[PDB]
């Protein structure tokens, strides 16, 4: 297969493909097909059936994107014509969020581990032979089992080097921050199959929402994601795994972009004082942002003042913002109105365009 | 004319053995035959290059601001500050025992009311409240209400519960009632993990992470409605920057707008509802202090009423208390920041 | 005569959209625009080996227990049973949302009313409570207080906070001002891991191991207080086991006397006060079925007054309702756990 | 040299306590972490500089008469020498450093800078190895390690634990995952080409709540809660097939007391008679993993109201794998000569008192 190639089309780095009813059947064992049916598909919930914040309206998706039968985002033919031709994607990194119809929830965040994997190897299979493979336009970021690094890594040796695979994808909550030793054999996998990580927006995780309590009403809810992508940047940092995995490439979807640039400032003037604690971070806080933290821009970030937009994500680092549409959710980010009127056209191509290609390794 | 308020300062409790002159028979023998274990915080671990200034008064021990008398021949030595609000952060809220958690919060108070109220007129203080029983903590704001040396209620950063669930109304009930601002300080309970992806494993990436929590306390406070049901509530944000607070306003309002029917008590922008109720220390700056970032700040904030300058004595940040000057070029802007902003909050004047 | 009781027997809620004509519009459109998420708990997953007994008559999805008419033929086929005392753990205190948790419990109650109570005068039920606002879970009881045919208030055995806390009081204030025992039934709000030391990988590891839970609440209300401050207080443990007990109450109290002044409100032994005020239903059985178990365990427990009668109906455990008996060589004893010591409980004559 | 440990006579003693004496680790810690400890103390799962989240009550909970001249219980060895092991005869005590300084219950392990953890566990080993073992070899050491970072551990483990002055690896009942998760596998698996039993030892921390519903407000819940973690970690360890993995792992539970397990294991059996489905790979049926894998200690002793209880109890949990401790020097201190009811059978004492430890020992 060949190695995608950007022109004069777009990067769409936040694309939400469900396997129909029964799709990933092929690909499971017997044992976890029996064990869905009788148990469905444990995870950090003590429900049955939905996660601890179901979507609010309408499944949070567009009424537009729903195909004649199934979930939005389960139509071959209406994601290539309503998305990919629609607005000539010529990378789309498929982030597969659930096996559908049982549950919404990440495969990874199956509470029974090895099940989780089994669900994940499917989601790979499906996703490389039912999209990829008859349009490469697409190309997956393969869901890994961060929790059991063990199995995050055979997975990665199974599929990672497949030419229709451009990056390994986990969740924005963990039970441990992102940059703690017990993830690096995964970061050690990913670096040596020259694969960058995506981390994507998530509830689960094992701990609450936030820092300091489950949280009530759903702007909480749903402005509370930032803070977990606060958090896992900081770790990742200050840990010093770019330190130890200096190649690597993280890239945090769907948790906003200006907040980190604030967080940014905030951590190196921290630094500044209490370093001594860290005495090997090999780097100033912030220098680690260009070679190694990228963001997706949905949902866009509509300041009161549309030209503080394009200051904040210079503010973070320019060359690391990367466009993505999140087809088919309701706060869809459309590559023509996203950007406000006097946002900077060489930004603006370079976050269509540009970012997308480094960070997924396309030259 | 408003008085230069210096809005976050610190006293540290020498030992808890400060307190037995503030506790019933019963707790002081009961601390004694404990052999009294401290709970001195780890917010600001006491070796750490944030605890205290190279050049701080000290005690026979070596340690910044446990004597009023130290404290004051800092703060007030080049004649600037006018008054100080002080904040004990000795951490009677990790007492599980809920009734020795009501004591020496109590006795804490006390040590603060005759150990640094007492001595200097120009100092002004918290009221730590047993926050693992809000009915508890309403009825020590209540028994301090009378005393008007205690201008703000003491909150962690890091709650068990969020602030705005109807369980804690008991308090912002009881400051609304009192007059009193509600300030959260940076710090914990810990009686879950400090983020929603874990522990962090060193001081220097929880002290920096503790933003993202007071987010979330501000939207509970917004979204459940403390601001409609106690219309007069302020609060202030006591060493926890607010350069992150204009991101958090435009993704939440985006979102209100969105869920507005979920939460249909809210009808203003929570923009304008942070913009009116919210105020911030200036200690530390976060970077605000470079030049033109204080004006950018402002703009972003979309307010020049919510800063309210700090120095957050003993504590030694990268940049000074009025290195913030170096971020403008408006001296109306600190005015507002060095006196005007704080008369909303404590109405003292020279 | 005092009746036999069937003191835990299960409503299965069919969908969400059994609660529509109950709720208010708002909440009735706000369901069906949610598309209806299904709050259906993961306690007894509908597929599994325990969730209903090849016996039980099931709907046309495969179900038990989700009509009346279904769990009245079953429980009362035989004529051994009086009344039967029905608990529906759909997971209304799982929903965050402190307004829709409210509304979905009241709706709920109403429909075990309507659909449950009115169809057969031999079922009993408990009222379920927004375990996530004390003071609306107090109110809850209150509202249901008027009709007897509410027998006790149900609490999850996993709570957000231990329910002797003081955040908790009322609900207890309200139960007792009711005349209404509260039973902890197996199940949880899972706001934490459910155990001490992370989430359990397997419902089997979860259902067993939640006893642990348990402890941690019949030692948060003793200690804390509550049967002191609301003495009339009646606590049945509901599916939770109750082999546990014994070795529970030795060390409780035994620590008891090592830690008096810690806790001086409570002044009799642990012991009585678990005797006196806690009863445990028998389904499931945990091997006391086994012969001269039933003797054994009611030896340790040192009480033949705690054990009640329950078939779980219309779960499936390794054994049956009555092979309790198996267990036994003692007549009396049987009466008392399918009588006599439900009449503390509920007075139920037959 | 030492010779393999010997019980003839003497008694095991499974938990005794020693501290070191101030400074007396320095000469085996780096002076990096003796900075480190110096300006950030030992940083864990609170939000407290010197003392855990419950603080013991009366006395420190220490023995009111076994405080030396100077220095905190446990900290002179010739106290230790003529109170403990010269005043029962033990021919086996084994060492359970919980402290690198003058305090109850700080574990080296639970640090949250577990470079600094994994230090002062090495520190430990070296200091009771060198301090207290080899110059009185009728104590052993069991080795703290970090059970949260499996390659530190291993390394310990293969550093120090085939040194004869070893005779168990060292962990805490609580943890941020069950034990059976694969995280502590590793830990597992170099215990067992060290021939090392695990002890895990009553603890706070871990990074949960201290129960599995909230956070304990009186003593009365906090110490009769230690038991649940133990429950909690039993489960785990029978139930994910740890066992069935490691066949010659041997595990001890201790400070968790007894009685309840037996009870507890009754439970399990009879609820995995209907669940065993979800649980296929499971070779046993889950009680009988217990007489190879799972030991546990005495103190504090189980006080029923009827004492014919005890020895019923005991014998119903496996009354071969029931092992003698004193806790020596806490308050709840066991005394050999009267811990026993009086009807309670002289086999089942003499072997929780010789026997079931020396063979958990492989003595
Ligand atoms: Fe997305
Ligand atoms: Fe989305
Ligand atoms: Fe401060
Ligand atoms: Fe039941
Ligand atoms: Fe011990
Ligand atoms: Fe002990
Ligand atoms: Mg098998």
């Amino acid at each position: 297969l060949p190695a995608p190639s950007v022109t004069t089309g777009i990067v769409d780095a936040d694309i939400h493909p469900v396997p129909q009813d029964g799709a990933l059947e092929p690909y499971l064992d017997d044992r976890w097909k029996k064990h869905i049916r009788e148990y469905g598909v444990r995870t950090t919930t003590g429900l049955q059936f939905i996660s601890e914040y179901p979507q609010m309206y309408g499944g949070a998706m567009r009424a537009d994107a729903w195909p004649e039968s199934g979930y939005p985002g389960s139509d071959r033919e209406l994601l290539r014509t309503q998305l990919l031709d629609k607005h000539n994607i010529q990378l789309g990194v498929l982030q597969c969020l659930a096996p559908g119809g049982q549950t919404l929830n990440p495969a990874g965040q199956a509470l029974n581990q090895e099940l989780a994997a089994a669900l994940c190897r499917a989601t790979n299979d499906w996703q490389l032979e039912h999209l990829v493979y008859p349009d490469p336009r697409m190309r997956a970021a393969i869901p890994v089992t961060f929790e059991t690094p063990d199995y995050a890594v055979a997975e990665i040796e199974r599929v990672g080097a497949d030419p229709g695979v451009v990056a390994v994808l986990g969740t924005s909550k963990t039970l441990e921050p992102l940059g703690s030793r017990k993830y690096w054999p995964i970061y050690e996998a990913s670096v040596a199959q020259n694969l960058p990580i995506q981390f994507h927006l998530s509830q689960g995780g094992g701990h609450a929402n936030t820092g300091t309590g489950w949280t009530s009403y759903h702007t909480e809810y749903h402005t509370g994601h930032v803070q977990s992508f606060q958090s896992q940047l900081l770790s990742l940092v200050l840990s010093g795994t770019f330190d130890r995995f200096p190649t690597l490439k993280v890239m945090f979807v769907e948790g906003n972009v200006a907040h980190f640039a604030p967080l940014i400032q905030r951590m190196d003037y921290t630094w500044e004082t209490l370093r001594g604690e860290l005495p090997d971070l090999q780097r100033k806080p912030s220098e680690y942002i260009r070679d190694h933290i990228w963001a997706s821009t949905q949902p866009i970030d509509e300041p009161e003042k549309p030209e503080h937009l394009a200051e904040l994500l210079e503010e973070f680092c320019g060359d690391n913002v990367v466009f993505a549409t999140d087809y088919p959710h309701f706060d869809f980010d459309d590559p023509e109105t996203a950007f406000p009127r006097s946002f900077p056209v060489d930004l603006r191509d370079k976050i269509l365009r540009g970012n997308g290609m480094r960070f997924f390794g396309v030259t | 004319v408003p008085a230069v308020v210096d809005c976050d300062v610190h006293a540290v409790l020498p030992s808890p053995h400060s307190l037995i002159p503030y506790l019933d028979e019963y707790w002081a023998d009961q601390l004694v035959a404990q052999l009294a274990p401290t709970y001195e915080p780890n917010y600001h671990p006491r070796g750490s290059a944030i605890a205290q200034h190279s050049d701080a008064s000290v005690d026979e021990n070596g340690r910044a601001a446990t004597t009023a008398e130290n404290l004051v021949k800092d703060v007030f030595a080049d004649g600037f500050t006018d008054f100080a609000v002080v904040n004990c952060l000795y951490g009677v809220q990790q007492i599980h025992q809920p009734r020795r958690e009501m004591a020496h919060a109590r006795a804490l108070n006390h040590w603060i009311a005759n150990e640094w109220l007492d001595k200097d007129d120009r100092l002004r203080a918290s009221i730590v409240v047993p926050q693992g029983s809000p009915r508890a903590a309403a009825e020590e704001i209540d028994f301090w209400s009378g005393d008007k040396r205690f201008v703000q209620v003491l909150l962690l950063g890091q709650s068990e519960l969020l602030y705005g669930r109807e369980i804690n109304w008991p308090i912002w009930e009881a400051a609304e009632a009192a007059g009193l601002p509600v300030t959260l300080h940076i710090g914990g309970v810990f009686r879950q993990a400090p983020t929603s992806v874990g522990w962090p494993a060193s001081h220097l990436e929880w002290y920096v992470g503790q933003q993202s929590n007071i987010e979330a306390q501000l939207n509970s406070i917004i979204s459940e409605g403390i601001l409609q049901k106690f219309p007069k509530t302020k609060i202030l944000l006591s060493e926890l920057g607010f350069n992150w607070l204009p991101p958090f306003m435009w993704k939440f309002d985006k979102l209100w707008k969105s869920y507005r029917p979920d939460i249909p008590w809210v009808q203003e922008s929570p923009l304008e509802l942070i913009r009116e109720h919210v105020r911030v220390t200036t200690s530390p700056s976060d970077g605000a202090e470079e030049a033109g970032r204080l004006d950018s700040i402002v703009d972003r904030l979309g307010s020049d009423r919510m800063l309210v300058y700090s120095s957050d004595y003993p504590h030694k940040h990268h940049s000074g208390p009025r290195d913030i000057e170096n971020g403008t070029h408006s001296p109306e802007l600190l005015d507002r920041i060095y006196r005007r902003n704080a008369f909303d909050l404590y109405n003292l004047v020279v």
